[PDB]
């Protein structure tokens, strides 16, 4: 829909609601919003005004102690694109001091075009966790959102969540505006264009919100320019841009102008026309033409000067570079002072970048987010007029990241008068510092103590002395280094080298953990001696990175470095698989488990697993279970330096003095490949077994193998092995002795101990008695004795080394009366 | 090439050779030797005159 | 004895050993002796030099690259006493590049009286370690002996000792100059006064050696004076002093300089008198008299000037700055640059601290040693007239141990022209600096970056702000910290303050481990909060140190630190006695041994100890041991701050944005006092005990006691216990039952399990038979049965708990036939 | 004594009160509140003079 | 440290004051005695 | 490291050149490999 209300100009509102009337008529604002310094106001004072009319802010909103104000939600319920041409101090959005602010409640904010949000101290403001700004912004990082309530309380972010949730690191979160709006999340594939609540996406031109999908003359807010509603792209003629964010027919921009002439505003700016665009004032080379209002470029190359307060102007944000947008020369001095966090390189390349020559001095303090000072892209002449005190032309103070001045293969430069000046830039080396001086052409202009040598570059290594390696070779375990001799011009200035190391797993690593070694400089040669070092104890089959850097004492320092070298040493033997199980489920199948070794130490091509075959122990042949106690088991530095150099000096003055001028078993084995398990199938009933875990991790450049891992592996028996089978014979003699016959089972349970028989008569009761081993091999079994006159029902129970099995059926034998 | 302590006795002795090197008494200029030969380049002239006799 | 012989002024030889010839009639030299570069030499010229009537050396003895030269044992073999009046770089004997020596062999060296000793660099000479330079020099860690064949290598130092041996650290270690001779040591009464070989004490005034004890006549060296042999403490007149070291005729000293005025030699100088000292020019105040050679004080202050060659003089030694002795006022320009590691303050202030005036600039330049600036003693006025290069007129740069310039209490100075400047002087702080810009009067004549904030005393705590505790106080295990608020000018550069807290065991500790805690600004009270802080663990009673140092952004510094105090906390439990080991030595003596508890945590006032009795085991009455199995026991950081400056610097912003201006079971027990042990008596024999072992740290106000420690003791038993006693009665029924009588050991060793009856027919066996304790109880005894007849012999064996009793004598029954 | 941010808005529409402070228009100067209460101690006539009506 | 035990950090930082039971300040976060010293009111 | 074990480091600096025996400088001093190039001699 179109913007019915008048535009209303930008304003801000202080000290009494009374002037918050102003806005019962504006659909958009060509301006800023500013509603701040509200004290004598009360919560019950805000239940009233609402203004649903407001749709776009065009520079920003700031807020600044509203007492009173509890959530903007009744303010602007319809605040949908903040444009940010113009930022406040780098923000679109400044929420601060914002006391009895409860909830943000601008559930209707879709899309910031340019700045950041800044939200801080309010003390009672919540609801913020819950809010996803990479759908509302285009940088995030560049938010600055700490001191709220959020943080040091825990307001209870309740709020319905039915609504859109999506992750953030790691997890899904609601993204929820109050406790009964959340911010409309739609499918991607409407990037920007706006999507309706169904799902439906809106036209491409559009953006935020709209109402008929795919129809730009039913929209709430279109991103590249307005005209009669029905908005289009790009207006045709007779309509010029105006204000970035509509156009008009040239009649207005006349009239602007003309009222801006006549009416001497101190504000005003004379509108011209250049490229269909109402701009106030085209860039350097067009003229004002008196007849027609465009400005028809010039028969002379006259700059546009940029003529400045008190000759002086700091640059520390977006909104005071963007003063000078178009600017091309400077009528003065510029110090930039960026106390950020966040590189501010875009936008300051945007604004600046278009001066070319700098009337007077040009200084850079305490800036930080600077990495390199190429955003002054036509930067070629510091005519220093307006020399700074100290008499010098560029300047440089504590700059923490300053990291390349310019760069000289395209770059050209030139300075009038004045010298340079830098100090504290550990990320600035004397290298760039020495080609400032060369380009600029001051090479003469300078003094002691205005580029200090150890504070540039103290922490970068930039010697630019390059170290080559003479051969190096890495062997199972260790590795040798050695490298060509490096001399500075005095020879007893090196002190030795410093030697890098560390792990690097890809391979990339940051250049200057780092455990370092000292080194003995070598003896001099003067047939060359290369220095060399062997290390000792590493990984092997590991990326090592390398690299050593010589270390001269500062008297020019002429040290020197070498590349980041990797290299890749060789792999060892294995450990032991980690946490060897084994267990059984079936009567032929024991399932063994292991984990790889803590330290495979190369590729495991197999794992040589053996299982082996026992004997009975010895001892349990030997020992009886009838008697009692049966329990058969259920199977500081700177001194060095100066020690050297006062050893240099004492030898110098010496030389002073002195001279003056003239006037195997085979155990079934498996090679279990790519599997930290195994299975292995026909094994005997009630057996034990012996089982030699190792793993191999090389198999055919010989088998490069482990040490053994021994575990106990035990089957369970079978069903009826323990029963005794046959006729069970008896043979009686004269005296009526019974010797009983019985087919031992050939295959038990480990070994039957002893026998139980239990023979029992009609009316008698039942007898029992032991028949061990020597018992039944001697005596060819069992010999009863002493049996009174009768039929007995014999059952015979087998004791094995599981336990007792079952008892033989009552066999019957009749004796004389 | 510039040459420096320790070295500089090691040159000495073969370029003047035979004869040492003359004394005549104390009589501090400092421009010696160190800031002849070590801090800046010297050339074979400048080690001929520390002889005794030529 | 005398000094036969010319005193032959010192020399230097060079070139070819021709020229040392001029020593063979040479007692004394009244100078330095300097033999080196020697290159065309051999060790068979060297077998026939030597000069026994060398003595004494004044100056210093100097040896640099003699070639073939391996001991100069042979060259001055009574080389007693270096005088050291001038020194080679404070050096008063220089070995150096010191090729082809072996031993040094100055075994003759007593005492040198001023200056050091340095050899180094000689590659061959060992017999270093095996030399006291304690009794030869006065300042031993003066010296600088390295880079010799002792170290890198292992040259065996085998001599005689028979020779005497002294401590150095924390061993003895025999002093012999070569393998045949030793240093001379003997006892403390003559510290320096000399002894001859017996023992026997030389002369007071003697020095060194002599001949006759307590005789001046028959001395080689004295150390005040020497005069026609018999030296004396101090020649009356008309003898003057001469050099220090001897005294002559008025007539002596006046032909000299009458030598030297009518010789126009470039070094002669006009000898004069002053207070009997022919001195080589007395100092300001007095002026040469035509008629007689002593100067008069003059009526005028005209003050010794001291002209300087191209107006500068560095002083880096000892022997830089005595050519600058007795003069006053300095026509040039001082740059002190002792590159050292030894303090010069004492030579320092005797040869300047006599100077008042500087012509040109003072330049103080990477000297390390430096301590203080005090040797300037006399320093009044900085003329400046040569004005140091940038037009300063004082200077300082990397000075790693400048403490304090001056001592403004009491000192003066003035600079007329040029500026001050400081850098890099991490003792030295900027309240010193500001104090000499205040008295110098220089106020106005400063600029930017001369006196740099942040390099001056960066490790030293000097902000001179102090902070007061408000109150603490220290409970049974930890402590509460609290002190009174802070704040600088700008209240939001603090950003909290620094705790330094660690365990001092003496009441005095170093300023500045060291564990450090941050703590959280306080909250504006704009009633005062107390921002205070709690302490997380420690070790009671111990005395701990603790100081709180402000942490304030630099913007000017505006920091505060505390005082030093220590806080005791309080003592606590012991722990348990540390090796509890109990043993036993007669049948009642028991003895114990612990030791105290690893943290005792309090004065150990006693120890409470328990020894308890216990019963039998239960189940060892109900246990038979007589059934087979029978085994009874034989019982990094800048990213914060910037993240303060920036919130910091966009609040500041806005402001300026916004606001505008207008147009008990008793168990013996025993206190154990003072000792780690316990011997306990009267004890049950073969009865075990419990012992419960404690630990008490305190008595009179509760007894604070440790845990409880359990430990098993043991008795031996007695010799006769087990033995059965009383007459073995037996009652025989009609079945010739024989039910046997015996009273039991009511006192056995632990208790009788079991009896070994053996009864023995004449012509039988021996048979055996079970006496339980339920048998011996049931049947009140053994009970036998089916005995043949006839009359056995029986003898019974005890089984007690130690083991089996003696048998029982052979008893006779006669049962009938 | 001097105050800074913070607390000198809490010292501000007190020493002015009542009425607020006047806004005509931008029409940056670099002397606005920071270098003259901050930075340097400040009078009641420096606060008074922000104030709107007087 | 948690509930019961901390009570003594309680009375070491009140004294004879006495205070109210709240341990979810300290059993996760940290002990800074700043709130310790709020915690008992007179 | 001592004898035996140390004949290993030989073998690695000096290859297939060989070498005499003498331990006393790496079991109490530090190997710094200036001494094993030096202890083969080709």
């Amino acid at each position: 829909h179109l913007y019915p209300g008048e535009v209303c100009p930008g304003m801000d509102i202080r000290n009494n609601l009374t002037r918050l009337h102003e806005l019962e008529n504006c659909s958009v604002i060509e301006g800023h919003l500013q509603i701040l310094l509200m004290f004598k106001t009360r919560p019950e004072d805000f239940r009233d005004l609402s203004f649903p009319k407001l749709i776009m802010i065009t520079d920003y909103l700031l807020l600044f102690r509203v007492y009173g104000l509890e959530s903007l939600k009744d303010l602007f319920p319809n605040l949908t694109v903040i444009r940010g041409s113009r930022l406040f101090f780098n923000y679109a959005l400044v929420i601060f001091e914002m006391v009895h602010l409860k909830e943000l409640g601008l559930y209707n904010l879709m899309n910031i075009t340019r700045g950041s949000v800044r939200i801080e101290k309010n003390n009672e403001l919540c609801y913020l966790a819950t809010i996803d700004w990479s759908r509302i912004l285009d940088s995030v990082e560049d938010n600055y959102i700490v001191l709220n309530k959020d943080d040091n309380e825990e307001c209870g972010d309740i709020c319905p969540g039915n609504c859109p949730a999506t992750v953030i690191n790691g997890q899904f979160v609601e993204r929820c505006w109050t406790h009964s709006h959340c911010q409309k999340v739609c499918p991607t594939i409407c990037k920007s264009h706006g999507c309706t609540a169904e799902g439906l996406c809106c036209h491409s031109e559009c953006l935020g919100n709209c109402s008929q999908p795919d129809d730009p003359t039913k929209c709430v807010a279109c991103r590249n320019f307005y005209l009669d509603g029905r908005c289009v792209e790009t207006c045709p003629p007779p309509y010029y841009h105006f204000q970035d964010w509509r156009c008009v027919n040239f009649s207005f921009c006349q009239d602007l102008h003309h009222k801006c002439k006549n009416s001497r505003r101190q504000g005003c700016h004379q509108y011209v026309i250049h490229n269909n665009k109402c701009i106030p004032e085209c860039p350097s080379g067009y003229t004002m033409n008196s007849s027609n209002l465009l400005c028809t470029p010039c028969l002379g190359p006259c700059p546009k000067v940029c003529h400045l307060l008190e000759g002086e102007k700091t640059i520390d944000s977006v909104t005071s570079a963007q003063e000078l947008r178009g600017c091309t020369v400077i009528n003065g001095s510029l110090i930039i002072n960026i106390r950020g966090g966040n590189n501010l390189a875009a936008e300051l390349e945007a604004n600046l970048g278009l001066i070319e020559e700098i009337s007077g001095y040009l200084k850079i303090r305490r800036s930080y987010a600077l990495v390199s000072l190429s955003f002054f892209r036509k930067l070629r002449l510091i005519r220093g007029e307006t020399l700074e005190i100290g008499n010098y032309s560029f300047y440089a103070l504590d700059n923490q990241n300053l990291r390349q001045l310019w760069d000289w293969s395209k770059h050209n430069l030139t300075i009038t008068q004045g010298k340079l000046f830098f100090h504290y830039n550990p990320k600035l080396c004397l290298s760039e510092i020495h080609k400032m001086e060369e380009v600029s052409g001051t090479k003469g202009r300078q003094e002691r103590n205005d580029i200090a040598l150890k504070t540039n570059g103290d922490q970068a290594s930039c010697e630019n002395e390059l170290l080559k390696f003479s051969y190096i070779r890495t062997s199972f375990d260790k590795i040798l280094l050695r490298w060509e001799p490096y001399w500075p011009p005095d020879f007893r200035d090196l002190l030795g080298f410093m030697l890098f190391y560390k792990e690097a797993p890809y391979q990339n690593v940051t250049e200057f953990s780092w455990t370092v070694v000292d080194i003995d400089p070598p003896l001099r040669s003067n047939s060359q001696n290369h220095p060399g070092w062997l290390m000792r104890g590493l990984k092997p089959w590991t990326q090592y990175a390398i690299f050593v850097k010589t270390l001269v004492t500062f008297s020019r320092t002429y040290g020197a470095k070498s590349d980041i070298i990797y290299v890749q040493t060789d792999a060892t033997n294995p450990s032991v698989p980690l946490d060897p199980i084994s267990v059984s489920n079936s009567s032929s199948q024991i399932i063994l488990k292991w984990k790889p070794p803590s330290d495979p130490n190369g590729n495991i091509t197999h794992y040589l697993v053996f299982w082996e075959r026992q004997a009975e122990d010895s001892e349990l042949f030997e020992l009886d279970y009838c008697l009692k106690g049966l329990k058969l088991p259920s199977r500081q530095i700177l001194k060095e330096l100066e020690e050297s150099s006062f050893r240099k000096t004492f030898e110098d003055y010496l030389h002073n003095v002195v001279f003056v001028p003239r006037k195997e078993e085979h155990r079934p084995f498996e090679k279990v490949v790519n599997k930290e398990s195994l299975v292995i199938s026909g094994l005997r009933h009630f057996t034990g077994y012996r089982i030699e875990l190792q793993a191999c991790n090389q198999d055919t450049p010989e088998e490069r193998c482990s040490v053994a891992a021994y575990v106990s592996a035990r089957t369970m028996p079978e069903a009826k092995a323990d029963d005794i089978v046959g006729p069970v014979t008896h043979e009686i003699f004269e005296n009526n002795v019974v010797h009983l016959m019985w087919q031992e089972p050939k295959e038990p349970n480990g070994l039957i101990v002893l026998y139980e028989v239990s023979y029992r008569r009609y009316g008698d009761e039942e007898l029992h008695l032991c028949v061990s081993r020597k018992h039944f091999a001697l005596e060819r079994g069992c010999r009863l004795r002493g049996l009174s006159p009768g039929n007995y029902s014999v059952r015979i129970r087998a004791t094995s080394l599981a336990g007792n099995g079952s008892w033989t059926e009552p066999t019957y034998f009749y004796v004389t009366d | 090439e510039t040459l420096c302590g320790g070295e500089l006795v090691d040159t000495l002795q073969f370029v003047c050779g035979d004869r040492g090197f003359y004394f005549s008494r104390p009589a501090r200029r400092s421009r010696g030797i160190v800031e002849e030969c070590c801090f800046r380049s010297c050339d074979l002239a400048l080690l001929e005159t520390y002889c005794a006799t030529p």
